[PDB]
RNA sequence: GAACUCGCUGUGAAGAUGCAGUGUACCCGCGGCAAGAUCUGCCGUGGGCGCUGGAGAACUGAGGGGGGCUGCUCCUAGUACGAGAGGACCGGAGUGGACGCAUCACUGGUGUUCGGGUUGUCAUGCCAAUGGCACUGCCCGGUAGCUAAAUGCGGAAGAGAUAAGUGCUGAAAGCAUCUAAGCACGAAACUUGCCCCGAGAUGAGUUCUCCCUGACCCUUUAAGGGUCCUGAAGGAACGUUGAAGACGACGACGUUGAUAGGCCGGGUGUGAGCUAACCGGUACUAAUGAACCGUGAGGCUUAACCU
RNA sequence: GUGAAGAGGGAAACAACCCAGACCGCCAGCUAAGGUCCCAAAGUCAUGGUUAAGUGGGAAACGCGGAAGAU
RNA sequence: CCCGGCGAGGGGAGUGAAAAAGAACCUGAAACCGUGUACGUACAAGCAGUGGGAGCACGCUUAGGCGUGUGACUGCGUACC
């Protein structure tokens, strides 16, 4: 405990936290950029980078797994076609996080997560 | 007489010579260069403080660089003291390995333990404190494999050392 | 009622933090243990300052703490001693138990962050195929780590000093005597012998290394003060973080790079695929440039060295 | 007699033991009880001894023992 | 007129004897909370005061040792009803 542990706890219900991760990843990939707090931003990056890395290989099984973890027809349709070739040369680190101070409402730190290419 | 300082590579149950799986520790033997030797006149006692490993110069600051230059050796993971046998004196610069350790079979081992956070009273006493991460004085151990080619020292049983933690082995006199 | 709210001993309309004696304690905080919870008491951990030029480490180290546990067998040995019978100093070796310290590799448990089976309902235009809810819907295994039901070390030996006791020689007192003269051994009882903390030990310890080597003005005239420049060595707040962590704090990396994330490869798991936490490579991303504190030679007295 | 309704000084503090009844002030001296190795002020004074046991410096009755006590 | 948020509030100018009379509006002490001034305190134990007291800054007889502010320390000192 408190030693050699991967993934911040973010005390919540397991199914609830998985659903929130899926929804946040879908929203970020749809908008290409999101504003999320750093504690959740790091988990978002850690859970989203595997999906984009797997998107490099195009196969029926890969598409089925992507749809299973995403549950959005449009998101799966746009995946494996645009993000793959865009970052074909790059291997890892497909996204970047930049801090944006803190939220005035509840002093909550915020950070922008966006694709490294960010355009084109 | 003279000790060694290294790290715990691992701890597994290896088959004996007869062919029986016996617990054994995997301890690397790094060439510990002699940096400074104390004398009973200048400092009041005689003992040798040595260094193991090799750390990048970025971590080592320039006063420590000058200290090591005085020692005449490159800066490493740190400095470890060792009592002299009150007889022959070594020389600054040379390094030693397991070598003669295969002549006692009573060598002692010192080291730390698992990284364990401040535990609650119920789980530690069944009054809040820390367990582990303390120097260990388990003694009366027996050496198993003394292969110097691999620079690995193996002793009977388990070793008091966390994964990647520093440890020492000394020619004990107790039993 | 106000506190600059320590322990022990003695007195006490009788358990004294406020009385007499005695011992200890740098000042101020955070989390716990509740002996008497505002307070005192005990453990883990921090901020300010001192150790006299600053910083960095490495240690001697007074002092405090952990423990002196235990059954059996073996050549000794049915032998010496002992009338026969009975029956050793041995304490050298191995073999279990209660406990602490240490590690998951063997035994497995856990391992809701890995995989597979599957009931009801909803959803993807529809089948197949997937996802949410029903404790992880309910089950079968399990990566890394933690675990006892697993084993590794263990209660030394030795040394100093010993009480009782046992004594080599021997008078006062032609004897004896552990003592008057010469003058020893000796309990498992004390200390040391192994290790943890430990120079806040204010008696503030020792070793080495790096750096600061300007100027000017005033006063009540000195460890005096002030102004411009300088900002060294070293440290820390940020950025990546950890097998260190409640917060502090400690360690590593920080573009002169594997510190964290991801990718490839290898292995495990599950069942040709996914693979979280296991190992090698990879700068693809995040780790910047910068800024802040920190000096300008270190005060006085005595003695030995070349002047 | 004390306190009640007398302070102050000595006995370790101690209301009950001993000396001793404060008008006030004064940086003077002499004494009561009690002390003169210090803390804490005064002789490490003098004469002849007891005590060699730390009794002194806590212990009866009883025959030097009795003697074990305040963690 | 300016700062401020086109508010509240405040600061300059002026009126006003006076704004240390500004609509919380005569004079405005203490309890309570701050800043600066001068001193002490981070090895020292208890009704926290009492006499002694070197030092630390100032004005004084322009020293001549006087007081103001304090007390490192010393002997003593076991709240009121």
């Amino acid at each position: 405990m408190r030693h050699r542990k991967s993934g911040r706890q973010l005390n919540r219900n397991s199914s609830h936290r998985q659903a929130m991760f899926r929804n946040m990843a879908g929203s970020l990939v749809r908008h290409e950029i999101i504003k999320t707090t750093l504690p959740k931003a790091k988990e978002l990056r850690r859970v989203v980078e595997p999906l984009i890395t797997l998107a490099k290989t195009d196969s029926v099984a890969n598409r089925r797994l992507a749809f299973a973890r995403t549950r959005d027809n449009e998101i799966v349709a746009k995946l494996f076609n645009e993000l793959g070739p865009r970052f074909a040369s790059r291997a890892g680190g497909y996204t970047r996080i930049l801090k944006c101070g803190f939220r005035a409402g509840d002093n909550a730190p915020m950070a922008y997560i966006e694709l490294v290419d960010r355009s084109e | 007489m003279i000790g060694l300082v290294g790290k715990k590579v691992g701890m597994t149950r290896i088959f004996t010579e007869d062919g029986v799986s016996i617990p054994v520790t995997v301890i690397e033997v790094e060439a510990n260069r002699v940096t400074q030797v104390k004398d009973l006149a200048n400092d009041g006692y005689r003992a040798i403080q040595v260094t193991t490993g090799a750390k990048k110069a970025n971590r080592v600051t320039k006063p420590e660089a000058g200290h090591f230059a005085k020692a005449g050796v490159e800066a490493g993971r740190g400095l470890w003291e060792f009592r002299l046998a009150e007889g022959e004196e070594f020389t600054v610069g040379q390094s030693i390995s397991v070598e003669l350790f295969a002549d006692v079979k009573k060598v002692d081992v010192t080291g730390t333990s698992k990284g364990k956070g401040f535990a609650g009273t119920v789980k530690r006493w069944n009054m809040a404190g820390q367990m582990g991460n303390e120097r260990v004085t388990v003694q009366s151990l027996d050496v198993v494999r003394v292969d110097a080619e691999r620079n690995l020292l193996l002793v009977k049983g388990a070793v008091p050392g966390a994964t990647g933690s520093d440890l020492i082995v000394k020619p004990a006199v107790k039993a």
